């Protein structure tokens, strides 16, 4: 994808994440658990519902045909008025079979975007306090529990509060036990 | 001691200026240009130097044929427009018809 | 207030240079472009961003910013070069500021006077005017002086200034004007023009 | 590869108002700022002022900001300046000139040709033509309090070109200007021979053709 | 005017209207738009 | 935004930066202030200028309603022809509302890329002479004077010369003081 | 470009990596060389070809002129004739046009992103066993001969296996030497 996480460095999805489109999956003493991520996934749903809504929009005036009779010596314009008619069922059918194409991948590229985003998300907060594992994890350099990641999950983790255990076992780490 | 520091960032206004998106309508953004004429002047006007050929209650019909009341028409300047009403009062004064009446109002387009 | 000498001269295949100075505010962070103007036409970007050279100009020319100070230098110098040349820069309330600009670069001839009086037609129409016509002198300064008979006149006088003549050298006009009753009542109204402490002196009477 | 048009000359009296625009090649829309430059007879460049692309926003140089408006009709590929209470010394020339980008800035690549406004309390007038009469000898015409420049002077519907010197015009007092034009002639052709000086002043529309005799 | 519009003229330099389709002169397109505008700048704070 | 710049990582913008539309904040012992970056904003204001150029051209040649008269007995062909031109303006205003909606997501989208491109660009000028604190901004581990913050917002950030300092620094702090 | 890699971090492009259009050069003790990414390029090639493909396919059916002919009493039908077709061949060019130049913007932006991604793929792979430069090289904290060079190539570098002498040789560095 355009922007490498869905089927990128985050290989494959989680069938076992069932209330969100995105969202965490968390490891420690007292266990793991996978959590949606509300608030991405709700823009998601805000984003994808108001396209399907243009586009129905954008295609309600269109063309529409009438029938028209004409005799064995208006030939001319009997030719005139299929090939008018016609003419528009052909530009509304690639209007709408191009506009489905092209709205297909901005879609699926969104989707792509807002897991980079959200991954981003957490990488900003931890910083250092964290190592990135590279398959879409954290690793933490401290002990975090329910509260510690909740607070990665909503946006409001403190990262003084826990930057000198972090320095702590990164130094540990650099010195070999 | 912290360190200095510098920071990437990006402009912001006053503007209430909104766009449209596909996903999102209403978007407040910091410049934008529209580029839809809605207004008019509710006036007939010349063409460029050209004063149009501004028939009043008179048909077409009634001017090439010289229907008495469309006398205005007697012989009429260079025009760049013609003005018709919907439905002239004068027009044929003496009931009737006239051929392919449709035929020569669309030659009169090009003159 | 950007200062910058008023003219610097020199020969065809010297190379000549135009300083341009001004305070911290200005030249000391701000940039400095340089300009040519040739008499009829717009000025002309030379240099830029100090010491850049924009496509079309030679590189001839050049300049540098050595201290809270500019200059451009020419050289293998034309004649076509013969132009005013400007200084630009950036003042910090903010505006670009310009140099006051710097000019970068035959017998004596006695001049012929040529008095006419008030045509007739003029006349008829309460008016009168005495038309003092100087050419071909050189060089091109005259001072002018009027007489009514014998005594001065600097009433009612307009002379312009001297004018680069086609076959170069130079021209003047000057106008006495007066009531038809000052032209009628007086001998004589005589122009006097000097030119390199030569008077020569036209004078003209009503139809004698 | 741009081209910057500017709008005709104008003639303006003190304490009112000129709009001077300029016309800029391709676009419509441009990624450059457009200024305004000034210069006086004998006097350096001015900078007034300039307009940024998209932006929209201006800026005025502190001699004029109070008085001149920049602004621009995007869609046509022209930005204008108004420039109101006007002083005789705003008699000058203005161009309008381009910048390298988007900023306003030292660096004006490219110029028009400029368009002056000449700023006088003279109403404009059509000359008064009067005749000169007369070894050779000389004749002309006084052309006479009109305003403004220029006026045409040709001999002859333009025949006459030996010897002929018409002159700069006086600036008078009354803001109004007058010229003479001369020819010398051989005494001789005097009284059997022709002249006819023909001066035009498109401004007042005044043609005129004064036959010279003595 | 250089565009007329059989309910008025129109004096623009912009590439659309909606006043009415069918014109005379030097005019720009006519749509059934009540609104179109383009974004030039970015998203603008809250 | 798709690249989670705008209203992302940098939560909202400045007011204060009027000189363009992305560019710097910085903070050091002689003071701080706001200072545009030339070149990026110039590049998109050449890209929003020729698409807004783009648009005009392409919308240039378009359907031109004439009207053309009928009489009561031809009124099949009245309505082909009325049929005809209801057709094109639909699809012209399609064409055109359509094309503004597609361009104005992609012009958002470009400007919230180019905050993060700038980003970006200072982040691999530093390296590891600085510490990204995930809001939009660097911490020095050295000493950057005016002269030093202008080498990083013209491209000419001198790495080899302050890593000295750095790794310094950097040690300091591992170590805790 | 949209996602800064292309002329962007990575200043300009290779004349010497012939075949492929995104790959690798890498630089030991046994020499230097430049190596073609298979499978990205392969993925790209893909897509062009399928965007070329479906391009075509959709441009299939569109409007056909025919010609008519109508007599001197039948210029109402004859100006109508021309403008119903004339009107399908600006709808036509119009998409044409719209849809190259559309999708040419795409087309590039694809390859910027295929060479991020590719970036990326090689920085989460060696993590802190590398150090990113900022020209779009890694320089390794161990040494790493052909095989080690290929692991990294196709997707089999084994972090573990060096990480011990990686961080050794951190050490040295920020302790100074
Ligand atoms: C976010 O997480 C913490 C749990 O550690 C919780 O106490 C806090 O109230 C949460 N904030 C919000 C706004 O939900
Ligand atoms: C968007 O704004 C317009 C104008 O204020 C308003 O009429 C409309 O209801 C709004 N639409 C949405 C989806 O918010
Ligand atoms: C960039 O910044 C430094 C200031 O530290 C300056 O000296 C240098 O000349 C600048 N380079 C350019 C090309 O503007
Ligand atoms: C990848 O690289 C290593 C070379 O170090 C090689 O031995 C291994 O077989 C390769 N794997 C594949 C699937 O080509």
């Amino acid at each position: 994808g355009l922007f490498g996480a869905i089927a990128g460095f985050i290989e494959g999805g989680w069938q076992g994440m069932v209330d969100g489109w995105y969202g965490y999956h968390h490891s420690n003493e007292q266990g793991s658990g996978y959590a949606a991520d509300k608030e991405s996934t709700q823009k998601a749903i805000d984003g994808v519902t108001n396209k399907v809504n243009s586009i129905i929009d954008k295609m309600n005036t269109q063309f529409e045909a009438v029938g028209r009779e004409f005799n064995n010596l208006e030939r001319r314009i009997e030719n005139l008025n299929k090939k008018m008619e016609d003419g528009f069922l052909d530009v509304w059918t690639y209007n709408a079979e191009l506009l489905v194409l092209m709205e297909n991948e901005r879609t699926l590229d969104f989707h792509d975007s807002n897991v980079k985003n959200l991954y981003d998300k957490v990488r900003l907060q931890l910083r250092d306090n964290a190592k990135e594992l590279g398959n879409g994890c954290f690793e933490f350099y401290h002990k975090c529990d329910n509260e510690c990641m909740e607070s990665v999950r909503n946006g409001t983790y403190d990262y003084p509060q826990y930057s000198e255990e972090a320095r702590l076992k990164r130094e540990e780490i650099s010195s070999g036990r | 001691d912290p360190g200095d520091q510098i920071c990437i960032g990006y402009h912001a206004n006053n503007s209430t200026e909104q766009v449209d998106t596909i996903m999102e309508k209403n978007v407040t953004v910091t410049h934008a240009q529209d580029i839809l004429e809605k207004k008019h002047n509710g006036k007939l006007c010349d063409l460029d130097g050209v004063k149009p050929l501004i028939l009043r209650d008179c048909s077409v019909a009634g001017w090439l044929l010289g229907n008495p009341m469309c006398d205005e028409f007697i012989n009429v300047p260079e025009w760049s427009y013609i003005v018709e009403k919907a439905n002239p009062v004068n027009d044929l004064c003496y009931p009737g018809d006239f051929n392919d009446y449709e035929e020569l109002k669309h030659l009169l387009s090009r003159i | 207030v950007l200062t910058q000498p008023p003219s610097v001269s020199a020969a065809p295949g010297q190379k000549v240079t135009i300083s341009c100075s001004g305070s911290s505010s200005n030249i000391g962070n701000d940039y400095v472009s340089w300009y040519q103007q040739l008499p009829g036409t717009a000025p002309k970007l030379l240099i830029y961003d100090n010491n850049k050279r924009p496509s079309g100009i030679p590189d001839r020319f050049s300049g540098s910013k050595s201290g809270t100070s500019a200059t451009l230098g020419i050289t293998g110098l034309q004649t076509g070069d013969e132009a005013n040349y400007y200084c630009a820069t950036w003042d910090r309330t903010a505006y670009v500021v310009f140099g006051g600009g710097t000019k970068l670069t035959q017998p004596k001839a006695a001049p012929s006077v040529t008095l006419f009086p008030p045509s007739s037609e003029e006349l008829q129409a309460n008016k009168a005017t005495l038309v003092c016509l100087i050419s071909d002198f050189y060089p091109g300064a005259v001072t002018v002086a009027w007489k009514a008979d014998s005594s001065p006149v600097k009433a009612g006088v307009e002379t312009t200034t001297p004018s680069k003549q086609s076959n170069n050298k130079y021209a003047a006009s000057s106008y006495l004007s007066l009531t038809p009753e000052q032209w009628k009542s007086h001998r004589s109204y005589s122009c006097q023009v000097t030119h390199e402490g030569s008077t020569v002196e036209k004078t003209v009477a009503p139809t004698e | 590869e741009v081209q910057l048009v500017e709008s005709g000359a104008e003639v303006k009296k003190p304490g009112s108002s000129v709009k001077v625009s300029c016309k800029a090649s391709g676009g419509p829309f441009r990624s450059y700022a457009i200024s305004w430059v000034r210069q006086a007879p004998g006097q350096g460049p001015e900078w007034m002022g300039g307009i940024i692309p998209i932006f929209g926003t201006t800026k005025y140089a502190p001699k004029f900001q109070g008085r001149v408006t920049i602004t621009a009709d995007d869609f046509a590929g022209t930005v204008y300046m108004e420039l109101s209470s006007l002083r005789s010394e705003d008699t000058a020339m203005y161009y309008c000139a381009k910048h390298m980008g988007y900023q306003v800035r030292e660096t004006m690549d490219v110029w028009g040709k400029g368009t002056t406004v000449t700023v006088s309390s003279a109403s404009t007038k059509g000359p008064s033509v009067f005749p000169l009469a007369p070894g050779t000898a000389a004749l002309g015409c006084l052309v006479k309090d009109y305003f403004p420049e220029p006026v045409t002077v040709s001999w002859n519907s333009g025949a006459l070109t030996s010897g002929v010197h018409t002159f700069p015009a006086v600036l008078q007092s009354s803001g109004l200007y007058s010229l003479s034009s001369v020819v010398t002639v051989p005494s001789s052709s005097l009284g059997t021979q022709t002249y006819i000086c023909n001066v035009n002043h498109k401004p007042s529309n005044t043609k005129v053709d004064k036959r010279v005799e003595p | 005017t250089k565009c007329q519009t059989p309910m008025g003229a129109i004096n623009s330099s912009m590439p659309f209207h909606n006043i009415h389709p069918l014109t005379i002169g030097e005019c720009p397109k006519y749509v059934k738009s009540n609104r179109l505008v383009l974004a030039t700048g970015l998203r603008n704070s809250p």
